[PDB]
């Protein structure tokens, strides 16, 4: 058997068609704006007049904030976009209630947007591809499995860990984001698995550190929590070791796919 | 020269029945030992606009405890719908622990409440007289409210 | 140090709907005449939660089996949808192929698979019960984890 280590060998560093999109998707709401009783979610939701909405709503969402989001260009690709859409949907369900008449009328304004969508698969297909080129490779889906396997079975599996599992939060803990200017730990690294961040170890392996590392900082080498965080932080380590034959192989490939449609 | 730190809450058994008893997993940290000291009191300020309607609905004497870091659950019956009133009974409302030293308040943990009906046909069109029974507590967890006051330990 | 080198494995039936069997065209090499034969297995990984709920599809037992180039062929019958947790259902898991000789398990190839809906539908707002006849397996164009375990 050979060395085989916790690091990778591999390292890749390298009309925008997101306009093109940015684009239909505005011309896309458009037609939102432009339909029968649909005004109540026009903007952000007036804090004066629905004077307990913004108590009962974590993650607010309108059809301006919407167009804003979409110059400041934040959506990717169709799908993106459209889980805000359903957002919509979801919070008008919780404050008014699901049968009733608003959330069955924000709906439609979904409704027709993804019978729009139908209706403009052949380049929508084209145009997300020229934009995040690994989206149905086949070697992103399965390192991103991996690396969220790693976390939920064996880095969220560890005695007194649960202080990692959710950002430490500000109003509790005044100081810590003083202390922390760069915070990270397990759900925010699942999140970014998700929306497919990491494409080597390189890449995860920094925000895994930061745990460790911003723990150092903020609760001191010898304290008790570094130690959980000593603990998680290796549970990963020997596992990536464990894995790094097939790992490597995979980042490779993630590598190749990359560079290829790239010049091609 | 603050003695008692609260490090974090944790809302659990959340959303649930209306009826279930709140369950707070507290936790904090203190510098020197103590004498039999701490107070922590669970408040249900059901009533958007008025202190004469809310209950206190447990009191807890913590202490004497050794200096370091300390966790626990604080278990608290739920409030008692005959001192809530009507039109008050379906929205938001709000939960507190607080945490006392030696007489002192020395910190608030809000948390907004929202108190609806889990059931299809029912949230449609509320009843006149509100059936607790039916009804469901979603607390906030997300979103904490926190106030921490300045005293004199 | 091995007695049985694998050469090739070869999907011949995928992307398939969930309830279709599996085919593999195993290609291996053995450098020795063998006195037993060898036992492959296909093993379904249910949930990657545990493996309490994973299961095995088929066993078959190639032999008497001698030195030489082999090319085979396995088949085996989807796993049974009722023993599949709610949540690792729809999206992606693991299928293992598995060769044990005189008892010892000797190689674990594990391939990553997913399983998806196809209209852009039960897709868009995924059903709380997960339904299968409109589900497809699509096996993954990548590497498969081989763990030569090191005993024979």
């Amino acid at each position: 058997k050979k060395k085989r280590r916790v690091g990778t060998t591999v390292h890749c560093d390298y009309t925008d068609p997101m306009v093109t999109l940015s684009s239909i998707l505005e011309s896309i709401i458009n037609d939102m704006r432009d339909l029968p009783n649909t005004y109540p979610f026009h903007t952000p939701v007036n804090a004066k007049v629905v004077k307990d909405y913004y108590k009962i709503i974590t993650r607010p969402m309108d059809l301006q904030t919407l167009r804003e989001n979409v110059r400041k260009r934040l959506y990717p690709s169709r799908e993106e976009f459209r889980e805000h859409l359903e957002l919509i949907v979801k919070n008008s369900a919780t404050y008014n209630g699901p049968k009733h008449s608003l959330t069955q009328i924000s709906q439609s304004m979904l409704d027709l947007c993804d019978e729009k969508l139908k209706e403009k698969e052949d380049k929508l297909a084209r145009l997300e591809k020229a934009i995040n080129p690994l989206l149905d490779d086949d070697d992103q889906v399965a390192f991103s499995f991996i690396l969220d396997n790693i976390v939920t079975q064996k880095m969220m599996a560890v005695p007194d860990s649960w202080p990692f599992h959710h950002p430490v939060n500000k109003k509790f803990v005044p100081d810590y984001y003083k202390v922390i200017v760069n915070p990270m730990d397990l759900e925010t690294i699942r999140k970014n698995i998700s929306k497919h961040k990491y494409q080597s170890r390189e890449s995860f392996l920094d925000d895994v550190n930061l745990i460790l590392a911003n723990s150092v900082k903020y609760n001191g080498p010898e304290s008790q929590y570094t130690k959980t965080a000593q603990e998680i932080v290796n549970v990963c380590y020997q596992t990536l070791t464990e894995y790094d034959e097939h790992l490597t192989q995979l980042e490779k490939d993630i590598c190749t796919a990359k560079e290829a449609a790239l010049e091609e | 020269m603050a003695k008692v730190q609260v490090n974090n809450v944790v809302v659990l058994d959340n959303p649930s029945p209306f009826y279930n008893p709140f369950q707070f997993e507290i936790t904090f940290e203190c510098i020197e030992d103590l004498s039999e000291d701490l107070e922590w009191k669970i408040i249900y300020v059901g009533s958007a606009e008025s202190e004469e309607y809310d209950q206190v609905l447990d009191s807890v004497l913590v202490g004497p405890v050794p200096a370091g870091r300390h966790m626990f659950v604080f278990q608290a019956d739920a409030p008692n719908p005959g001192l809530i009133p009507d039109a008050d009974a379906v929205g938001v409302t709000v939960v507190l622990i607080t945490c006392t030293y030696r007489g002192q308040e020395f910190i608030r943990v809000g948390y907004y409440v929202n108190n609806e009906y889990t059931e299809t046909e029912l949230r449609e069109n509320p009843p006149v007289k509100p059936d607790f029974s039916k009804l469901q507590r979603n607390i906030l967890a997300s979103n904490p409210r926190v106030t921490r006051f300045h005293i004199n330990w």
